[PDB]
């Protein structure tokens, strides 16, 4: 087959390609931090880079943290409409490819 | 050789590459921004964790809107020719799109311009990586019993 | 607990 | 340790986790259609599960269809404007385990 | 019985479960969307790569901002508890944070929220996945030579 | 090509 768009003769690639935004909470969301142990977030991250960085594809590690942090977590707050809450932190990546900080 | 699939990014330079920390936890009064307790733990956690997996951290605190610009612009001009990933990691106050300065907000898409595949060449084709501690909004989630 |  | 934020004795889960959004373009982008091979991205898309839904986790297939938009495609237009311009898929991830279709 | 990890989501229910594609080629005059050419391509390989993956496969052509809504409603009302995931893949013109019904936009967030872990129980805890075909704004990617 |  052949099209107008594909195979071009110079090769390139787009100029927001290769970026991963690992972001602690949801769009539109508020992020939670603990003002004695730090964020929820940034907490796990570092627990799941410590333990799975030389084990897993940091795809895997991220999907991790987004567990841990949506499971073990939930807000504490002597108001009523702060209190009680979820975190959920969002992936979003525009990788082109897998990413292991070992080899 | 034999056969090659390239699926995964080249992590085997002379470098991993460096990792800013943008730590912000002391803001200008005249902004009425909070001070963020707990983000100095966040900030050595960070440190060490990376400092493991062999990046050069460079921390910075409480920066202004114009210094963490300044940085950034400073550091996509570096040579990152012998590094293989470049990382920034942004604690403070947010909202969707944005991260505050100790003296006001600073649009994500302004940092992160600076890295863009034709803007620092040395790192075209390799991960740059955010991760952002920071709100994007206000809204809460009540979250459901499982 | 405070928010970001 | 303890504190007033985790080991909750209710189990809850953010209302946001476990969701995935495969957008077709990076946010603020237009997206791109071949008004006869179809749209980039789900021309990728599908090549790419038909070829690893069945061997890869899913958001190492969707990464392979960022790689596949990102080099093998670019616009042709006799607009300058819309000329040779690119696409770089966006993966948002709110989900808390790995995604296998098969078992 | 031996070490239980659950590090994947459980998708032997007896059904994959539903994916429902949203097909807008044709637009109401009035509105100014030109006719999306391509797209029945897209809808059909769609429906092939699904079908294989054993997913029950829904197609819904040329739908109006109000008859979306009412689908996704009645499709997150369904009992899903036999079934592993769900899958909604939306084919139209967009931008930011929006996908247009043929009469006119419709907010993704509407559209999802139908499908939140404490609105939709029977999908509690299992993966919800929205592939978006559509624009999210007016910028053009200039790329980089490599 | 045309844009969506």
């Amino acid at each position: 087959a052949s099209g107008v768009d594909d195979d071009m003769a110079c090769h390139k690639i787009p100029v927001e390609a290769d970026f991963l935004y690992a972001y602690s909470t949801a769009p539109g969301y508020y992020s939670w931090r603990n003002s004695k142990d730090g964020s929820w977030f940034i907490q796990s991250l570092c627990a799941m880079l410590k333990q799975y960085a030389d084990k897993l594809e940091f795809m895997h590690i991220l999907t991790r943290v987004n567990r841990k942090v949506a499971t073990e977590f939930e807000s504490f707050s002597f108001d009523a409409t702060f209190h009680a809450k979820k975190q959920i932190p969002c992936i979003v990546s525009m990788l082109t490819k897998e990413l292991y900080f070992y080899h | 050789s034999g056969i090659s699939l390239d699926n995964s990014y080249k992590m085997d330079y002379p470098e991993m590459g460096l990792c800013i920390i943008i730590n912000n936890k002391n803001f200008h009064k005249s902004t009425g921004m909070t001070s963020r307790s707990g983000t100095d733990v966040d900030a050595a956690n960070l440190r060490e964790t990376f400092r493991n997996l062999k990046y050069e951290v460079r921390n910075k605190n409480d920066l202004t809107r114009e210094e963490i610009v300044e940085l950034m612009r400073d550091v996509s001009k570096e040579d990152h020719s012998k590094r293989s990933s470049f990382v920034c990691v942004l604690l403070s106050h947010g909202e969707e799109g944005i991260i505050f300065g100790t003296n006001g907000p600073v649009d994500l898409k302004k940092i992160t311009n600076f890295f863009r595949g034709d803007r620092c060449r040395s790192l075209t084709g390799k991960p740059k990586l955010f991760i952002i501690q920071a709100c994007r909004g206000t809204e809460l989630d009540c979250g459901i019993e499982t | 607990d405070e928010v970001d």
